[PDB]
């Protein structure tokens, strides 16, 4: 529904946001092992935070 | 003291004991008064031995200081310290003082009359002599008014009290002409504790302050000549239990919606309590945040009344619920904030565009301290801002501080005004210690179904 | 103006009252219950 | 006393006789939380998108807009209104009142005077069953919770929008940001709390095994052993001297609970005081207390930034912080 | 005079150290109080003599 | 630093005070 | 819309009156305890 | 449209476990 | 800071303010030494 | 249907807890 | 309430009284028009506010008819604080053109039937051409969201994720609507003007205006359907 | 582990709130015996409270 959908956002889609973030920022310094030398654009960010 | 087996108090109920010792309940107020004098005198000097004069006072962890401070005792102008000598004599004064009150109490608790009627009946009084109870009363809020009406004489005559609202930002202005009309004072105490009024943290001058002082101070004292010439009436008698700890329920309702209102004038009023000594209060540094980056982003050259965010809203600019121009950020809720360093830029209408263009004060751009850092953010440890920064800068707001302080206080003693209340209701009932078991109410009730 | 607004959303109105009527219900439901309660009370 | 309107609704209201209890305090209970409940439903199956965020951006959070019960939500007031009080009648119509998130400060307003009087009239009912009151002073600690994530979190941060929504990913939400703007895994008030449920699971356990071992036999492998004696006898079952005996034992045999009456003041005692000290904990982060702050704490004799476990926290943290509210903020620095 | 000033308070300072100890020491014990009511009132003399000494040597330091 | 030998002495001296008064009235009689 | 917040004013002062004078009237003498 | 398998488990996950119980209660009050 | 005429003191000035502290514990010493009776 | 399944539950649910307040079986020893 | 008497309340008076949405008007003006005084203006303080906000939906039989509707937002329609250039002539053409102010306002509205529809009010860049009785002309009607705005699932223009990262196997020919376009380019609405209320001693024109502009395509997803924005506006020559 | 800790907080309540007056004391703790045989809190009462 929120894929063909622009509009509809409930608090589960933000939790789904959220999750993305905690891995995405998290695994880097997480998981030494993965080697994850991400850098910081491909990161996802919202706005001026 | 006494032991267990005779009042029938445990160890961890033992002030109980002297629920009905007039002598030892009279010491162990003065005790704990001596305590609480003794606690100002020392945090006092604490406060001015660990005060350093180029910083402001809230960068420091300093709470009463402000608080000598917006009486006007030593401060200059913009909000310098100029002499600490008045805050030393006050904590000093208030050292000896607690020195006095703690022999007193201390004489009273160990040496003095066990109970006070035999041999001082005017200080003798049982819990169930109303009139006895309302002259006590009488003689405190006489008292009360008088401390009320010293606040007035050092607003009106000895020179004092500091202004934010003062031209320049702020001054230690003497008041004259307080506005002492009753629609406005009462307009005050009735109306609507939300974010469009706010009930009692409202006073945007002193004027109004020391109106409201005035008559507070005059209704105490009438109020205590007319509690020390009368006697509550039967509907009074029949409404309220006479017990001492019922008396101590009602004062701890009422000390605890005293602690939640003074944290909510903590963290949302910057009149009473200045800017420069307690730091920003809430909304503000969050509309100093999007103050000082619509001056340095319109000082770049981009124009910010005609600039929206990413959701066509206003990156600095937009309109509040009702068509006020307010700050464009996420900063909405807070378009309300009312401080020293706004209004001459607001108008009519919204924030004054061409005042905005045009006529900013180089003061107003220096005030960035109130949003750079010291919003009241900090962390129990100290550290900086939000719980993500980093070990930087030793800073937590002096409002955030004795406002959650006082927040949790305020809870715990409605929690204890719940618990005497209960206790005092069980006692004059007669079932404080259970139930006769023999008679008990409930088989002489028909079953519910 | 696209719509009629009570608009009182703020102002310090007393009591949150900004018509006259508010606050004559408010005292005639208050004195309605008082009257009742003085003429019926003590039990009997 | 019988021939009098107000009298018989006084002793119709104080009554004990009523199914369930009402008062003086029920009087205010019945219609706030009647109210609270009728427009949470209401709202629940069919709110339309409500713009929680003041930036033009509803979400949904009612059923027939497509939604479950999990991730259904009366969602809160918006953000451009801030705390300031929006009734039914400061708006102009219905639908900008749904839209502006009216329904959430109707049923917060009234389920905190609900559970308010709730508990006035467990005292009520205690005063007048002859009964001890301090189920009401127990009771005290759910409704410090309720007040703190519905009213006072929304007092100290400006703005009902932060009220915990009125649902399960609403306050899974609600939960992921406060982690991230206070870091409350690390506020030991919080830690109190957390041990406070634990442990009351814990003594909830204990107390249960103790009681339902401790018995003789009165009820056999059948619905109940009355082969010795039937219903009508006062000749009790039950032990707790056996089970103190099994409590000792179990570890050192001096940490006495002999006193049924203490063990019970303890298992009373202990989640409520927990559950107080963490009710303020978040009243104390409302006004940005937060938690521990323990980010490069541990450096090394050159000053490297050694990594920690809280370093680990704090990079989850910021990862939920540059998540959250992702078209809500247009300055860096987030005061507000 | 910031060295007589220095003195009386350092002065102040122990006679306050002896008056804590031994004030509920002389007021709780058996039969004390009316036989140490000459060294408390002294005492008591000495620290507001003090007090008073330092308040008006302030003036001068 | 000196000036924390007098605040570690001035603590303990504090600090002891109330003991010393307890244990003074617990060996020189009674009445507490 | 003034009509709604009339009546809702109504309906609160009158539960409002009824909590108020029904605890004044005789709360504390409405147990079953002797006392 | 439809979730026609959601649907068969909830309706089956609800009459199955009511029906046992509602049968059960019936003989248990039928003969006390 | 304080005046030059009581710098010297400032270091006994630093622990004044846990002595409220002290006095409740000070409390229960005393219960303890009337062995909570 | 979708969210008819859930008000059914929903509702169902609170009949069962209205119906277990009211018209419970009568408490008998103790 | 004119300009005079709106500059002699204060911030407080007008707080909470939905005054500051509301532009001045003309009292002891003159409704001639004609008289005004032709030359090269340079006005400022140009208020526009409105007071209706009909949407024109297409029904699937062949008629055209805008309904009115109910507003969602509060008092933020309002446009305030705009300058720009009036060269009058003398038989009355005009040359109205505004330049910079708060010249847009994001403002939701509800059809019957609960749809929502977001637009974003602007009259930014707008030039006039005609008499004093009538001119009209066209003006830039921006997105709605800017290109670092993210949907509910994170995608977006310039920032976001431009694919459906909730299933890895849904990326083909079917959200390219959603996905690859993301379109956020300018339309253009034309609204028409009308001088009446005329003032000669401080110059202050207070007319009527009809705005017709696009509505939001959201991101790109969905057409926009066509907004009439009627009601008032108000100037002061100088 | 919600509803545990509810339980364990709504029985102690309960429980120390029904307590019966089994003594003369301000002090309910004392009032308890478990030599006798009888139970320490009124079950009867508690239910018609809850
Ligand atoms: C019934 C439903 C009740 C709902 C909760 C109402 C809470 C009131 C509130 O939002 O409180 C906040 C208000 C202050 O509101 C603020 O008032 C402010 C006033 O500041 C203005 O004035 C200031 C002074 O000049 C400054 O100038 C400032 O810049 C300027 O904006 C603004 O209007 C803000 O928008 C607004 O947030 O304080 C107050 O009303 C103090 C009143 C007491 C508050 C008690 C809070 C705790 C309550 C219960 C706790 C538990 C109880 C038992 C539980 C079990
Ligand atoms: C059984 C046996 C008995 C058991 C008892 C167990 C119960 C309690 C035990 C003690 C509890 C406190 C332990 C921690 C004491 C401590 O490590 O002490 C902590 C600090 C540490 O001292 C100094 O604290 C400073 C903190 O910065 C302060 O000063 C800075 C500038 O220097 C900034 O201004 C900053 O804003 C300001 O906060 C710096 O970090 C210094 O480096 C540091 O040395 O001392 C202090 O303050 C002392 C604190 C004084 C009392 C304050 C009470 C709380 C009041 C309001 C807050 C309420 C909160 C409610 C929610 C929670
Ligand atoms: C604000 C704190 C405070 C205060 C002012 C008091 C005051 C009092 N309590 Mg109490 N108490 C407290 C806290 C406090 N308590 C706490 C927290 C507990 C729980 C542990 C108790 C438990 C308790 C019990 C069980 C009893 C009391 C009793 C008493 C009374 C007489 C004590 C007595 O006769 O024995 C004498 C005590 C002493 C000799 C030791 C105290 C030493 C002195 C007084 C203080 C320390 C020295 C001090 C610094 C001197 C100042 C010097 C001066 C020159 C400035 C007294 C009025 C008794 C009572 O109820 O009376 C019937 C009683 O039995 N209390
Ligand atoms: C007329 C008799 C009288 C007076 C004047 C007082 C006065 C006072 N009592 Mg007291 N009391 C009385 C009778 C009286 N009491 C009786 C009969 C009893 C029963 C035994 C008590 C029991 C009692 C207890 C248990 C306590 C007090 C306390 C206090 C003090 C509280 C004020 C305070 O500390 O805050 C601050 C003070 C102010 C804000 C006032 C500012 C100073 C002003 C300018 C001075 C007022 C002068 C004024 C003209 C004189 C008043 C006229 C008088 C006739 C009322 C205060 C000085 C408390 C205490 O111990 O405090 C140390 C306390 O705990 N009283
Ligand atoms: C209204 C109460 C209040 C408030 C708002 C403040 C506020 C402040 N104080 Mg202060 N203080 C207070 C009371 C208060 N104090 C009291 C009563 C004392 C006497 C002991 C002191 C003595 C004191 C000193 C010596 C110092 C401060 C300092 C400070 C500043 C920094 C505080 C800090 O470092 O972290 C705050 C510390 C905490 C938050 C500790 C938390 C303690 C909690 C409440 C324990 C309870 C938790 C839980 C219930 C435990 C249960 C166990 C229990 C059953 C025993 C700050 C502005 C420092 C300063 O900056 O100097 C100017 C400083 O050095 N204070
Ligand atoms: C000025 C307010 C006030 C006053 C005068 C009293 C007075 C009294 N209370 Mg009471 N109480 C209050 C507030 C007050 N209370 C509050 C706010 C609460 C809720 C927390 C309670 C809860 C309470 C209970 C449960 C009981 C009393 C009891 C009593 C009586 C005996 C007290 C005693 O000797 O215990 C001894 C004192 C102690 C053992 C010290 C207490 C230690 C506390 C619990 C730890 C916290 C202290 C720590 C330093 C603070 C940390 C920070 C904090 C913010 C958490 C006495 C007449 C008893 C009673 O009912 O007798 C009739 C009793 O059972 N009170
Ligand atoms: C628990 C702890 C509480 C701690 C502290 C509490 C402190 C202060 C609380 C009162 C502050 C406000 C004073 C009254 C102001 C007022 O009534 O405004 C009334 C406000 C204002 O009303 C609104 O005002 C707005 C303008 O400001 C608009 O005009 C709105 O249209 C209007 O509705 O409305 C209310 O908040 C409703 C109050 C109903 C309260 C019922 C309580 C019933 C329970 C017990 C009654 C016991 C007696
Ligand atoms: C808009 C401004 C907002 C701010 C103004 C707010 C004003 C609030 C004033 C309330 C003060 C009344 C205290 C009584 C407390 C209970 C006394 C009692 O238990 O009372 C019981 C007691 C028992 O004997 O009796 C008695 O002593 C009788 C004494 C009670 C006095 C009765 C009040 C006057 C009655 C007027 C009737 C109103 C009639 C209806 C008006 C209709 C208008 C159209
Ligand atoms: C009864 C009782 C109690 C209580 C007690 C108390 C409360 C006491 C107290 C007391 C007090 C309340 C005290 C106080 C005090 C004070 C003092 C003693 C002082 C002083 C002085 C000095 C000497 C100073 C000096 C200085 C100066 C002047 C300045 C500079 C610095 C210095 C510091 C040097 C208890 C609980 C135990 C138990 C029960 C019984
Ligand atoms: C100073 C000041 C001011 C002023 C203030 C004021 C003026 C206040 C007040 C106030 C008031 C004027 C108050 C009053 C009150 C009262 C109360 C608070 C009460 C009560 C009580 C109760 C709660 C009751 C209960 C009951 C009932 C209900 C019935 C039966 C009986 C009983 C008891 C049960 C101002 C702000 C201006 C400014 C600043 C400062
Ligand atoms: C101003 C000043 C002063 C004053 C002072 C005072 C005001 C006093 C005091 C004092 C005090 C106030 C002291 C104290 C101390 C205390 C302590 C040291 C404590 C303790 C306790 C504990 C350690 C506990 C133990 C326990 C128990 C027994 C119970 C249970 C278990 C436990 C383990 C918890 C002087 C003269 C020096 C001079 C200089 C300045
Ligand atoms: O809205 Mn919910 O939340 Ca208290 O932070 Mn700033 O703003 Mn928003 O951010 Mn993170
Ligand atoms: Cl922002
Ligand atoms: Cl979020
Ligand atoms: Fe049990
Ligand atoms: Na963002």
């Amino acid at each position: 529904r929120a894929a063909e959908d622009p509009e509809f956002e409930t608090f589960y889609t933000k939790n789904i946001l959220l999750n993305e973030g905690i891995r995405a920022w998290m695994a880097a310094q997480d998981q030494p092992h993965e080697k994850l030398t991400l850098p910081e654009e491909v990161l996802p960010r919202g706005n001026a935070l | 003291g006494r032991d267990q087996e005779t009042t029938g108090f445990a160890w961890w109920a033992g002030n109980a004991r002297l629920i009905n010792l007039s002598g030892k309940l009279l010491g162990a107020h003065v005790a704990h008064a001596g305590l609480i004098v003794f606690w100002a005198g020392a945090m006092n000097l604490f406060e001015v031995s660990h005060f350093v004069p180029e910083k402001p006072m809230y960068e420091q962890g300093l709470i009463l200081l402000p608080h000598i401070a917006t009486l006007g005792y030593g401060v200059g102008p913009g909000g310098e310290v100029l002499d600490t000598f008045p805050y030393f004599v006050s904590g000093v004064l208030h050292l000896i003082s607690s020195a006095v009150l703690g022999f007193g109490g201390v004489y009273h608790s160990l040496i003095g009359p066990e109970t006070l009627e035999e041999s001082y009946p005017f200080f003798g009084y049982v819990w169930k002599d109303k009139n006895k109870m309302t002259n006590i009363l009488g003689y405190h809020l006489i008292i009360l008014g008088c401390g009320a009406w010293l606040l007035v004489l050092k607003a009106l005559y000895f020179g004092g009290v500091y202004d934010t609202w003062a031209p320049g930002g702020g001054d230690v202005r003497i008041i004259s002409n307080p506005t002492t009309n009753a629609a406005i004072i009462f307009g005050y105490i009735v109306k609507s504790p939300f974010g469009g009024d706010g009930w009692i943290v409202s006073v945007d001058n002193l004027e109004d302050i020391i109106g409201g002082h005035i008559w507070i101070g005059t209704l105490c004292i009438l109020g205590g000549i007319w509690h020390i010439y009368t006697t509550p009436w039967p509907w009074a008698r029949r409404a309220f239990v006479w017990s001492g700890e019922a008396y101590l329920s009602y004062s701890l309702a009422a000390v605890s919606l005293m602690g939640f209102t003074a944290c909510c004038f903590a963290w949302f009023n910057n009149t009473a309590y200045p800017s420069e000594f307690y730091g920003p209060t809430g909304p503000e540094a969050s509309q100093a945040q999007a103050f000082t980056f619509l001056v340095r982003d319109q000082r770049l050259g981009a124009n910010v009344a005609s600039a929206q965010g990413p959701t066509g809203l206003g990156k600095y600019l937009m309109r509040s619920p009702t068509g006020e121009i307010i700050f464009g950020g996420e900063t909405m809720r807070f378009w309300d904030f009312r401080g020293p360093w706004v209004e001459p830029l607001r108008g009519p209408s919204g924030l004054d565009l061409v005042k905005l263009k045009n006529d900013i004060q180089p003061w107003q751009e220096r005030r960035a301290a109130e949003y750079m850092t010291h919003a009241p953010l900090g962390s129990l440890n100290s550290v900086g801002g939000v719980a993500t920064e980093i070990n930087a800068v030793n800073f937590v707001s002096p409002r955030s501080w004795l406002a959650t302080s006082h927040f949790c206080l305020g809870f715990f003693f409605f929690v204890g005004h719940l618990w005497h209340a209960g206790r005092a209701r069980a006692a004059a009932a007669g079932f404080e210690k259970g139930i006769d078991r023999v008679d008990e109410p409930v088989l002489s009730m028909r079953p519910l179904d | 103006l696209v719509d009629d607004r009570m608009n009182g959303d703020g102002t310090g109105l007393p009591f949150g009252v900004n018509d006259g009527i508010l606050g004559w219900v408010i005292a005639g439901t208050l004195g309605t219950i008082w009257a009742i309660y003085f003429v019926s009370q003590k039990d009997l | 006393e019988n021939t009098s309107l107000w009298a018989r609704f006084c002793e119709w209201i104080t009554s004990t006789e009523n199914r369930l209890y009402i008062g003086w305090f029920g009087v205010i209970m019945i219609p706030t939380l009647l109210t609270a409940i009728s427009v949470y439903i209401i709202a629940f199956i069919a709110a339309p998108p409500v713009d929680i965020d003041g930036i033009r951006e509803p979400v949904s959070g009612s059923l027939l807009y497509g939604n479950n019960i999990i991730t259904g939500a009366v969602v809160p007031t918006s953000n451009a209104i801030g705390l300031h009080f929006y009734p039914i009648w400061e708006a102009a119509s219905l639908d900008e009142w749904l839209y502006n998130g009216g329904p959430y400060q109707l049923v917060v307003c009234h389920f905190f005077l609900g559970v308010c009087c709730y508990m006035g009239r467990e005292w009520e009912l205690s005063y007048r069953l002859g009964m001890r009151p301090w189920i009401a002073v127990a009771y005290s600690a759910p409704v410090a919770a309720a007040t703190a994530v519905f009213i006072i979190y929304p007092i100290g941060q400006g703005s009902f929008s932060d009220g915990m929504p009125l649902g399960i990913s609403g306050t899974f939400n609600f939960m992921i940001v406060f982690q991230a703007e206070h870091n409350i895994l690390m506020h030991p008030f919080h830690m109190f709390g957390v041990a406070g449920v634990f442990g009351g699971s814990l003594f909830s356990a204990m107390h249960g095994s103790l009681v339902t071992s401790s018995l003789i036999r009165e009820t056999t492998e059948n619905e109940s052993a009355n082969a010795g004696y039937k219903f009508g006898q006062e000749e009790e079952t039950y032990n707790i001297v056996a089970a103190h005996g099994y409590f000792g034992r179990l570890i050192f045999q001096y940490a006495s609970f002999n006193n049924s009456r203490s063990l019970h003041f303890f298992l009373a005692v202990w989640p409520v005081v927990c559950i107080w000290l963490t009710a303020l904990g978040i009243s104390t982060m409302a006004f940005n207390l937060n938690g521990f702050n323990f980010n490069q704490s541990v450096v090394d004799s050159n000053g490297r930034v050694l990594n920690t476990w809280a370093d680990i926290i704090n990079r989850a943290n910021l990862g939920m912080e540059v998540m959250h509210e992702r078209n809500a903020h247009n300055f860096p620095l987030d005061l507000a | 005079m910031t060295s007589i000033l220095q003195i009386a308070l350092l002065g102040l300072v122990l006679v306050s150290f002896a008056l804590v100890v031994g004030v509920p020491v002389v007021f709780a014990s058996p039969n004390g109080w009316t036989e140490n009511k000459g060294v408390v009132f002294s005492g008591l003399s000495v620290w507001f003599l003090l007090v008073f000494a330092v308040g008006v040597f302030n003036s001068f330091a | 630093s000196l000036t924390l030998i007098l605040q570690l002495v001035a603590l303990f001296a504090v600090v002891a005070a109330g003991p010393l008064v307890v244990v003074l009235l617990s060996v020189r009689g009674g009445n507490l | 819309m003034l009509t709604l917040k009339i009546f809702v004013y109504t309906v609160v002062t009158f539960f409002v009156g009824l909590f108020i004078f029904g605890f004044l009237s005789n709360d504390p003498s409405r147990n079953p305890g002797k006392g | 449209e439809v979730n026609i398998l959601g649907l068969t488990a909830t309706a089956l996950f609800i009459i199955i476990p009511t029906s046992f119980l509602l049968i059960l209660y019936v003989k248990t009050a039928a003969s006390e | 800071k304080l005046p030059e005429a009581y710098a010297p003191f400032s270091p006994i000035v630093d622990v004044l303010p846990i002595i409220p502290v002290l006095f409740i514990l000070l409390a229960f010493v005393w219960q303890a030494s009337v062995s909570f009776r | 249907m979708e969210a008819l399944v859930y008000t059914f539950l929903l509702i169902g649910t609170l009949g069962i807890i209205f119906f277990s307040i009211f018209f419970r079986e009568p408490p008998r020893i103790a | 309430l004119t300009y005079d008497e709106l500059q002699g309340l204060t911030y407080l008076q007008v707080k909470g009284t939905g005054i500051a949405n509301t532009c001045p008007v003309v009292e002891q003006g003159t409704s001639n028009v004609r008289e005004l005084k032709p030359g090269d203006y340079k006005l400022e303080k140009f208020c526009m506010e409105p007071t209706s906000f009909t949407v024109k939906e297409e029904d699937a039989k062949g008629r055209e008819e805008f309904v009115k509707t109910k507003l969602l937002t509060r008092l933020t329609y309002g446009l305030d604080g705009m300058n720009g250039s009036m060269k009058i002539n003398n038989d009355g053409s005009v040359e109205f053109r505004e330049d910079e102010g708060l010249d847009y306002a994001a403002t939701t509205v509800k059809l019957p039937g609960g749809e929502y529809v977001p637009f974003l009010f602007t009259i930014k860049e707008f030039d006039g051409k005609g008499t004093l009785d009538s001119f009209s002309g066209d003006f830039l009607v921006p997105s709605y969201r800017g290109s670092t705005f993210l949907d509910p699932k994170g995608r977006g223009g310039a920032t976001g994720y431009d694919n459906a990262i909730a299933l890895p196997a849904k990326a083909d020919a079917d959200e390219i609507q959603r996905l690859n376009n993301k379109s956020y380019t300018p339309g253009k609405g034309s609204a028409v003007f009308s001088v009446a209320k005329v003032d000669t001693e401080t110059g202050e024109i207070a007319g009527v205006f009809e705005s017709i502009q696009p509505s939001d395509t959201e991101m790109g997803a969905h057409p926009a359907k066509d907004i009439k924005i009627t009601g008032l506006w108000y100037g002061q020559l100088t | 582990v919600l509803g545990a800790a509810l339980l364990c907080a709504i029985h102690g309540a309960t429980v120390e709130n029904t307590l019966f007056e089994d003594g003369d004391g301000a002090n309910t703790f004392r009032a308890f015996n478990p030599t006798q045989a009888e139970e320490t809190y009124s079950m009867v009462t508690a239910n018609r409270f809850w």
